[PDB]
């Protein structure tokens, strides 16, 4: 609402038996003041969780208490706008009779990337689980041509199905059984992912763990279940959905020499840098977007074109012969759960 | 802190300050934090002694004991305070002193309990600044900015400190007008 | 110029003067983010023998 | 309102948490995975990691079959469908999800894949809750909560 | 589980407080196992990659 600040807050009740539930109110079992007060916390450790349990004798008295906390989570609004100038002889002097209208739509599309790829962004940004693929500890480490290179792999895949499965990010869809039609498989993805249009090559040639195939393509189960848009095949756990426009990261990688294997590599400053490409998925209710103003709609744009003639003219312009066209708009998202959002930034084949 | 002691015979339980001296037959029961350091101002000088004593055998003050067997009844307890009082600010500055160029600005502040000698002390910090400048010459408990200039506008804080340790502090923002 | 209608970060506004901020610098939205209860996996698979 | 829910929830939780440990130290057959025969000598460094093997799994329901243990679960023996395959699945395994992605990549005795997934045994199995495949006699559920030692 | 809560007010007001302004909620329990055959019960014990 308006007349009501530029952020967004809101509240986290953290579980009681969470290594995030931090309280000085604690009692042990024989009256103590031990420090902690979430019991053993999210310690599947059974030496924690047999000394730390709640024991009451038959003749209980103030023996063990517990606390509870909340977090608060922020969010906040950006703005944006670009505009364009025309003089008269532009338009009026011109082979083509259209031109207005073609700068307007020639606008409008670039504004709706533009509100897109800033989406793509913030997501990529807000990420819980940034996970490196192959053998990388930072962005600076992701390489292509060492004694292990910076690949994904079936095993990488693996391992972001099991951690955002104990983060307790729910599925998206359900596994395929099989139909009756011959050369068909059985897909068994239940999250849903997001690579680019440059790790396709590599994300194609997975030898699995035993050195099979493991890119079963949609031609393989558009019987037996439905077809998302924009899917090209699933992998493991992962209805894989190609986005053309996928943001990727130039120079954030290591130092290129030449035994570079063929991978894809920008320039920054001199010597060349190897390429990340992240794998983005996102889960269900993981952020929402704050539109100020925008009804329904996440993003509402404003035209304020000044066609040339009597309403531009000014002191500046005693014959006014030029006009303008401005779109503007407010963004911005809050990330109320944080841990859905999982990347595997990695390299990609050139 | 404060050394609580109790004496069974009397079901007394004096507060004595932290260097005080366990009267006859008053057997240390503990001690503890008045101004609780998390809540200062939530809990009492009762609080602190009952609790003491809810961890005291009956039987035996000295002994320690729980629920089954422990000094409980605060109804027949008997709370003596003999430890300093507890700082306390009466008086503090002005939330907001707002002057002109010349226009002299007292900030003042009464301070009441803790040891005798109360020693006062005052720092400024200039505006969009996070260093205190401590007012060198102050120690008054009343700081008059006679003649005030646009400089000495900021925040201007006090630390009420006793002879023991213990401070009480209070600040006050004096906005200074200027002209051309 | 009168602006900045939002000082969440200690940047004061250009209306409101000394001792004084903006007594909305957010928005507070009811719904809060709640951990559900853990999956049980063994309580289902027992018998109660009443003692 | 939400100091009671979770209240509550820690409530539920921990008993859980008591019967995961009571069951795990009354366990009276007990196995160690590859060259170990205590705790203080299981290890994953060296010639033997105790790494969970098709052999390791095939005596545990040797002994499984000595004890008497009733089969649980009975064995699906194929759909109609195209890539389904066959379960030799009796009894049921509860595994931590540490453990899920060293059961995923184990050999068979014939050196491929042995860990047919829940995808592939769905139009005949009655497919449980936390499942995730049978290996070779054992139908594994995922414990998103199980405990260990330290 | 059984839960007694009493909310500050008349509830919680006695002598040892006589104003009424401290609440408490309290959730006890009883458990146990009955272990008939332990030789059903087949654990078995590993290491897991990081």
């Amino acid at each position: 609402p308006k007349n009501m600040g530029k952020t967004i807050k809101v509240y986290e009740y953290v579980p009681l038996l969470d290594d995030r539930n931090i309280n000085d109110q604690g009692i042990d079992a024989n009256g103590a003041h031990i420090v902690n007060g979430n019991l053993y916390g999210s310690s599947k450790d059974i030496g924690t969780i047999t000394s730390k349990l709640p024991l009451l004798t038959e003749n209980g008295g103030r023996v063990n208490r517990v606390g509870f906390t909340r977090l608060s989570r922020e969010g906040s609004i950006h703005k944006f706008g670009f505009f364009y100038e025309f003089t008269q002889e532009s338009l009026d002097f011109d082979s083509d009779d259209q031109l207005k209208e073609h700068l307007s739509r020639e606008l409008m599309n670039g504004a709706v990337q533009i509100t897109e790829a800033v989406l793509q962004k913030d997501l990529l940004a807000a990420a819980g689980t940034v996970l490196y693929a192959g053998a990388a500890t930072s962005d600076a480490t992701i390489t292509g041509e060492g004694s292990t290179p910076s690949v994904i792999t079936y095993k990488n895949l693996m391992r972001l199905d099991a951690i955002l499965t104990d983060n307790r990010t729910p599925t998206q869809t359900t596994i395929i059984t099989g139909s009756r039609l011959v050369d068909t498989k059985v897909i068994g993805g239940t999250r849903v992912m997001y690579v680019g249009s440059e790790l396709v090559p590599d994300l194609k040639a997975m030898k699995d763990l035993f050195g099979n195939k493991a890119f079963i393509e949609i031609q393989h189960y558009g019987d037996a279940g439905t077809l998302m848009n924009g899917e090209i095949g699933t992998i493991d756990k992962f209805r894989i959905i190609q986005v053309p426009e996928m943001l990727h990261w130039a120079g954030a990688g290591a130092a290129a020499t030449d035994a570079n294997p063929g991978y894809r590599t920008s320039t920054v400053n001199g010597t060349e840098h190897y390429d990340v490409y992240p794998v983005l998925v996102v889960g269900d209710d993981s952020f929402t977007t704050i539109g100020f103003q925008t009804d329904g709609k996440s993003v509402k744009f404003n035209v304020m074109t000044k066609m040339p003639g009597k309403e531009t003219a000014d002191r500046n312009d005693p014959y006014g012969e030029t006009g303008f066209s401005s779109i503007k708009w407010y963004y911005g998202i809050l990330v109320k759960r944080p841990e859905r959002i999982a990347v595997m930034k990695a390299v990609a084949p050139l | 802190e404060l050394k609580v002691a109790f004496n069974k015979d009397t079901y007394v339980a004096t507060v004595l300050d932290a260097s005080g001296s366990v009267p006859s037959g008053s057997v240390n029961v503990g001690t503890f934090f008045h101004p609780d350091e998390t809540y200062p101002d939530s809990y009492v000088i009762y609080h602190g002694v009952r609790e003491l004593l809810y961890k005291r055998s009956e039987v035996d003050p000295a002994q320690p004991g729980f629920w089954p067997e422990n000094i409980t009844n605060m109804q027949a307890v008997t709370i003596d305070n003999k430890a300093t009082a507890r700082l306390v600010l009466n008086t503090s500055l002005p939330r907001v002193v707002s002057t002109i160029e010349g226009g002299k600005v007292t900030l003042s502040v009464v301070a009441l309990g803790g040891k005798a000698p109360l020693k006062y002390k005052w720092e400024f910090r200039a505006p969009n600044a996070s260093t205190w400048t401590a007012v060198s010459g102050q120690t008054t408990a009343n700081l008059v900015l006679d003649n005030i200039d646009a400089d000495k506008a900021g925040e201007y804080k006090v630390t009420v400190t006793d002879a023991a340790g213990t401070s009480v502090d209070s600040t006050a923002l004096v906005a200074v007008g200027a002209y051309p | 110029m009168l602006n900045y209608n939002a000082p969440i970060d200690g940047q004061k506004s250009s209306i409101d003067g000394a001792g004084s901020d903006q007594m909305n610098t957010f928005y507070w939205l009811k719904k809060a983010i709640i951990q559900a209860r853990k999956d049980q996996y063994f309580m289902p698979l027992a018998s109660v023998t009443n003692m």
